[PDB]
DNA sequence: TCGCCCCCCTTCGGTGCTTTGCACCGAAGGGGGGC
């Protein structure tokens, strides 16, 4: 039935008008399949016929449901969509069954026909007429319009949504000790209650729900574990996830591969340790989504690897907000890492990983942070607090890098965990020169319209070098002639440069770098046994930098 | 009681600003605080045409342990028409900034008794989110003028100055200045004289409807050249090059004869002695940098810039300015909560200090230039807020090429 | 041949800098998943 709710006002965006656009697939199966769905919608009161009078229209077409034996109704609203009003949309996110509690009796229901149960805006319903063609084109057609919100609508699901929550609201109020996740049409009902009671809690919400106008079919209502919900199935004791199906191919096209790191990143949320990087890595550089890439042989072992993961079962357990969550990171290598959520050990509410590189230069110290931060706002969106930290980095190394970054920066509390590769830093700056080093005075400059620069040394101790660049530009022939020094110079060295730029990169200590100049300078510094970095200004006949600065013209 | 009509700026729409999660003792305060307001009608329940959004979340003190609502109105402030185009807003008075205390009272609940003009209140739009998403986002839009809205401290103007009016010519020397929601009031008396003198006036206001600042501690720090004996290379290096910084601040400063020093290709740690031509170089620039920079004032009409340095071991250099290089102050903020471990809640406690300096001295806080990574700050800040008001705020990520300020 | 939401990975283009490329950041493309 049509809920008697109260219509949400909608509007067209300010200056437009209503989508007026031609019919498609005029065939006459499809005529005829049309006008068979219209007539029963049309007796229900979800449309009504309409005529020439009203200008616009829209097209027509309908795919299968999951549910075999259902075909799904939609409408190409694409254009009226465009003109249409903005939404603040209420869904936030996604509910995960590790953010539920343990639950005496649970049900699963869903409404029937959601979305044609909420009608739509009276001033609002002649701007979504669609046209029903005449016999391939014989005749004028059949019109209609909609009274309910249309699947395909850019408002249906919010305006549903917020339909949907005000019906429940006063069932909510009423019983507080009632656990209900309500996402579309799809509510999940957790009790304490004994199963007799909890039965009688449960109709009483399907009598309201249907007095507003809801009906929940029986085939969608489920009242025995193992429950299907969002993709999971829910038992008693523990969750999983519905079983994940890679794709196995002999040649893979680019967007195969993206099937593929798709359906990784959806396993990893409880599988441990999985990785994409190297599958990832295909997808770079490409330039059509059927063009076929080779896997590299990285790509071959890092998915043989998340094959066995998978090959393997694993289950989620549920929240018991009397006991601490408890996160555990570990490093993977090339900038990966792996977390586990738990409140007892070896029982896991989720799993995850981190594997972004933010920035064109990092170091593994700011990567375990940011992934603590995606971690602590993931702990935050499921369970409401952030949980305490297992993390494989000695208290030593994160007291020096947050006494040498001129940044701040922070972590919750945590507890040094021994799981190798621990993280470390790979190199510091000496903070005072180094009696008894060689120093290196280094500049290279470029001309910003010849493409052509120079990069070099003069030392205290009496050598010098020059080395042409070609193609280059000023910030990389300054990073060009730190490198010489490294090169150049012993395990102990003291260098002077007037590049703010290559200081600033170089004194945040990165251990990994996009720039290959950058990673090679990395290389470097972490062969060394002290470097100390001093910056001074250019054109300024200092001595040394004077010197350099004449000789690298 | 009539609306006020109240516009955006021209061609501009309003906030349309994601929630972000917020915890659960949190989103507890949130409910219980705005299912309250609905029933006093001071905002109503909206839906998703409303196609405007504001972050919301809460605040709780440690001298006042109950939660505050705070709406990140930020963005609408912005787009809002100004109020001294219009002649509502409120003159700062050069008073507060000379006297021995100033104390903060939140006052923004006396806008609650003033409607919104009903065309403006779809601007104000927020929504609760829910633990786990097991729903969707409540929405709210205010029907009476919002704490954090800088129009509501405009349109209440000519009511809050009747308020004060007797307790005004009643204590004559006592200074009040409204900003936003807050009450900054400053007297000379004994602090325990004063504040009796402020329980009057909340007793007052509480008719109708933090911690003690003391604006002459605010020492300035100045840039200060190191004193040595011995000095090497390096040390030398260092200390032209913190002059050459200065020479865009401070005038008449010279390196011509501290460069002359490093002549030829030294060593680092070896120790030149200094000559008279250059001994007398830099105590000529020592004294230029004692006293301040000639020729800098403040103007109204242009945004107030902060910058921020950690420093280490708890100390924070900061300055502030309208025109880089001229700078109106520079501080050194110092932490307190006797463990020294966290980085972000001394930063997010140092932007409050320095921001209400700015309220005090000039009436508006300034935009400040945060020494941290963006979403670094967005992880922790809203812990250790305790301010009713929001600055302006970018991140920047600037290694210290010299260590001037310290 | 459709809608709305969250996630990840890649690419692209706008912004500001006492710049001339560079680093940052948000949006948009693809994929996963939900209904
Ligand atoms: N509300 C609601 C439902 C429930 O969709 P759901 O699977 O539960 O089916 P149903 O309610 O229509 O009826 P049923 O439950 O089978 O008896 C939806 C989300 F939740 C909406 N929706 C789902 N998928 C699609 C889709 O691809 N395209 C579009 N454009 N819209 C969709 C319409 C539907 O109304
Ligand atoms: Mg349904």
């Amino acid at each position: 039935p049509i809920s008697p709710i109260e219509t949400v006002p909608v509007k067209l965006k300010p200056g437009m008008d209503g989508p007026k656009v031609k019919q498609w697939p005029l065939t006459e199966e499809k005529i005829k399949a049309l006008v068979e769905i219209c007539t029963e919608m049309e007796k229900e009161g979800k449309i009504s016929k309409i005529g020439p009078e009203n200008p616009y229209n829209t097209p027509v077409f309908a795919i299968k449901k999951k549910d075999s034996t259902k075909w799904r109704k939609l409408v190409d609203f694409r254009e009226l969509n465009k003109r249409t009003q903005d939404f603040w949309e209420v869904q936030l996110g996604i509910p995960h069954p590790a953010g539920l509690k343990q639950k005496k009796s649970v049900t699963v229901l869903d409404v029937g026909d959601a979305f044609y149960s909420v009608p739509l805006d009276k001033d609002f319903r002649k701007y979504t007429a669609f046209t029903i063609p005449s016999i391939n084109n014989e005749t004028p057609g059949i019109r209609y319009q909609y009274n309910v919100l249309p699947m395909g609508w850019k408002g249906s699901p919010a305006i549903f949504q917020s339909s949907m929550t005000k019906i429940l609201e006063p069932f909510r109020k009423q019983n507080p000790d009632i656990v209900i996740y309500q996402y579309m049409d799809d509510l999940y009902v957790g009790s304490d209650l004994e199963i007799g009671q909890h039965r009688t809690k449960i109709e009483e919400l399907r009598q309201h729900l249907l007095r507003w106008g809801f009906t929940t079919p029986d085939k969608k209502h489920q009242k025995e574990p193992p429950f299907l919900w969002m993709g999971y199935e829910l038992h008693p004791d523990k969750w999983t996830v519905q079983p994940i199906v890679l794709p196995e191919k002999d040649s893979w096209t680019v967007n195969d591969i993206q099937k593929l790191v798709g359906k990784l990143n959806w396993a990893s949320q409880i599988y441990a340790g999985i990785k994409v990087r190297q599958l990832s890595k295909l997808l770079r550089g490409t330039k059509a989504l059927t063009e076929v890439v080779p896997l590299t042989e990285e790509a071959e072992l890092e998915l043989a690897e998340n094959r066995e993961i998978l090959k393997e079962p694993v289950h989620g357990v549920y929240y018991d907000p009397s006991k601490d969550l408890i996160a555990e990171i570990q490093k993977q290598g090339q900038g990966q890492w792996t977390y586990q959520i738990y409140q007892e050990p070896f029982k896991n509410l989720k799993t995850g990983k981190y594997a972004r590189m933010k920035g064109a230069h990092t170091n593994d110290v700011k990567q375990l942070t940011e992934a603590v931060q995606k971690i602590a706002t993931e702990s935050i969106v499921i369970w409401g607090k952030t949980p305490k930290f297992k993390l494989p980095i000695q208290k030593e190394t994160w007291e020096a890098w947050w006494t040498e970054y001129w940044q701040a920066t922070w972590i919750p509390e945590w507890e040094f965990v021994n799981t190798p590769p621990l993280v470390k830093l790979w190199y510091q700056l000496e903070k005072e020169p180094i009696i008894g080093a060689e120093t290196f005075y280094v500049d290279g400059a470029a001309n910003r319209e010849t493409k052509l620069g120079k990069a070099g040394y003069v030392t205290d101790r009496g050598r010098q070098k020059v080395v042409p660049l070609t193609d280059t530009t000023n910030q990389k022939t300054e990073l060009q002639a730190i490198h010489l020094a490294l090169q150049d110079s012993g395990l102990e060295v003291n260098i002077v440069t007037d590049s703010q730029y290559a200081l600033g990169i170089i004194q945040a200590q990165p251990d990994k770098s996009e720039s290959e100049l950058v990673s090679q300078i990395i290389e470097q510094l972490i062969k060394k046994e002290k470097v100390y970095l001093a910056w001074v200004p250019a054109h300024k006949g200092i001595g040394g930098n004077e010197q350099v600065d004449k000789l690298v013209s | 009681i009539e609306t006020v009509p109240v516009k955006l700026k021209p061609g501009m729409d309003g906030p349309k600003v994601k929630q972000w999660p917020l915890t659960e003792e949190k989103i507890k305060a949130l409910v219980e605080i705005c299912t309250e307001m609905e029933k006093e009608g001071k905002i109503s329940k909206i839906g998703p045409e409303n196609p405007y959004n504001t972050p919301v979340f809460a605040i709780k003190k440690k001298d006042s342990t109950k939660w505050r609502k705070l709406v990140d109105f930020r963005e609408l402030n912005k787009r809002t028409q100004d109020f001294w185009e219009v002649q509502l807003g409120i003159p700062h008075p050069a008073g507060l900034k000379q006297k021995k205390s100033v104390t903060v009272l939140d006052v923004g609940d006396a806008y609650f008794s003033v409607p919104l003009d009903k065309d403006f209140r779809k601007y104000t739009a927020f929504t609760i989110p829910s633990i786990n998403n097991e729903t969707p986002g409540i929405r709210y839009q205010y029907n009476v003028l919002p704490q954090g809205w800088k129009g509501s401290p405009a349109i209440f103007q000519s009511s809050m100055t009747k308020i004060l009016e007797p307790f005004r010519k009643q204590n004559p020397d006592i200074v009040i200045y409204q900003y936003m929601d807050d009450l900054y009031v400053g007297s000379d008396l004994e602090i325990g004289q004063h504040r009796t003198k402020i329980e009057e006036l909340r007793q007052h206001l509480l008719r109708w409807g933090g911690y003690e600042l003391h604006p002459d501690k605010w020492t300035v720090q100045p840039i200060v050249l190191p004193e040595k004996d011995s000095w090497t290379v390096n040390d030398i290096q260092k200390l032209v090059g913190k002059l050459n910084w200065a020479s865009q601040i401070y005038a008449g400063i010279k390196v011509r004869q501290l460069s002359k020093l490093l002549r030829g290709t030294k060593a680092l740690t070896e120790v030149v002695p200094l000559t008279e031509e250059a001994e007398l170089e830099l105590a000529e620039n020592r004294e230029i940098l004692k006293e301040p920079v000639h020729g800098v004032y403040y103007d109204p009409s242009k945004d107030l810039i902060a910058e921020i340095q950690k420093q280490g071991q708890g100390q924070w250099t900061y300055q502030i300015y309208q025109e880089p290089f001229k700078n109106l102050k520079t501080g050194k903020y110092a932490r307190m909560k006797g463990a020294h471990t966290n980085d972000v809640k001394q930063l997010t406690e140092a932007v409050q200090k320095i921001a209400t300096e700015s309220i005090v001295i000039w009436g508006k806080t300034p935009k400040f230039k945060l020494p941290i990574q963006k979403e670094t700050w967005e992880a922790w800040w809203t812990e250790y807020w305790q301010a009713t008001w929001i600055p302006e705020w970018e991140f920047v990520n600037t290694p210290p090429l010299v260590k001037l300020w310290y």
